[PDB]
This record gives C-alpha cells, structure tokens and sequence, in this order.
C-alpha cells in the first residue's frame, strides 16, 4: 500500500499587534490554511 | 510596463533542515543568517506593495 | 502566547504596530516506526 | 487572458478588482 508522506501539517504564522505602548491584544494569522483544520 | 513582481517568503529552518530538531540545533550555531534573509524578503514584499 | 513568541523573534521587549511573522505550525512528531518485508527464508542453522 | 518546503507566495495587498 502507498503512504503519502505528507509533511506534518506545516504552515507559516503571523501575529497582528498594535504597539505595546497602546494595548496588549494580538491577532494570529495562519496563511494558506483553512481554519476548519486548526 | 511591469509594476510589481511576486511576493515570496522563506522559512529558513524548514528549508534548510525540514523537520529535524537537532539539525535546527546545529543551525543555532550559525547565528542570524535566517533573520537577515527574512528581513530582505519582507522588505522586498513591502516594496512591491 | 503568540505575543511573547513575537517578542522572542524580534529579540526585544517592546513591539511596534504592524504584522510580524514569527514561527510555523507543524503538528510535532511523536513515535518512531520501522517496517521491513516479511521475515522468510531463514538460514538452515537447524540442519547443522 | 493573454498572461498566465518553507517557500510561500504571499498574495498582493491590492486585488485585481481594486486596481481595475
């Protein structure tokens, strides 16, 4: 049987943040990933 | 007239080693090459925008 | 948390407004597996 | 119509509709 050696689900990450001098909340972006899979 | 080109980014660790952890440990001995390449590519992308 | 992960990549304790790419998401490994064909044609040690 | 591993192709900020 053939086993697709899919690389362990890999994807880039990116954090959207205002200056810490203003606030502390952040947002996270996973580019190239449909987020039903996270 | 061409205006902008393809915006690309590289993951240094995954390209150099893939998913071997001790290989990344060996990369830690090479300093900030990956940071330099990431900064250059990010500058290129924002320049295209 | 991702904010501290951003500080860790920038090597600084204050972060300016913007979007920063820090690290990646690969579900980490876990086990170790080895596979080989069926062990047949044993050497005739019994005959000696 | 006439123009056709750690590496990612980031999409442009401005979509084709916005430039149009």
């Amino acid at each position: 049987e053939i086993l697709d050696i899919t690389p362990c689900s890999f994807g880039g990450v990116s954090v959207i943040t205002p200056g810490t001098n203003t606030s502390n909340q952040v947002a996270v972006l996973y580019q190239g990933v449909n987020c039903t899979e996270v | 007239l061409p205006v902008s080109m393809t915006k690309t980014s590289v993951d240094c660790t995954m390209y150099i080693c893939g998913d071997s952890t001790e290989c990344s440990n060996l990369l830690l001995q090479y300093g900030s090459f990956c940071t330099q390449l990431k900064r250059a590519l990010t500058g290129i992308a924002v320049e295209q925008d | 948390d991702p904010l501290s992960e951003t500080k860790c990549t920038l090597k600084s304790f204050t972060v300016e407004k913007g979007i920063y790419q820090t690290s990646n998401f690969r579900v980490q490994p876990t086990e170790s597996i080895v596979r080989f064909p069926n062990i047949t044609n044993l050497c005739p040690f019994d005959e000696v | 119509n006439k123009v056709t591993k750690g590496l990612t192709v980031l999409p442009p900020l401005l979509t084709d509709e916005m430039i149009a």
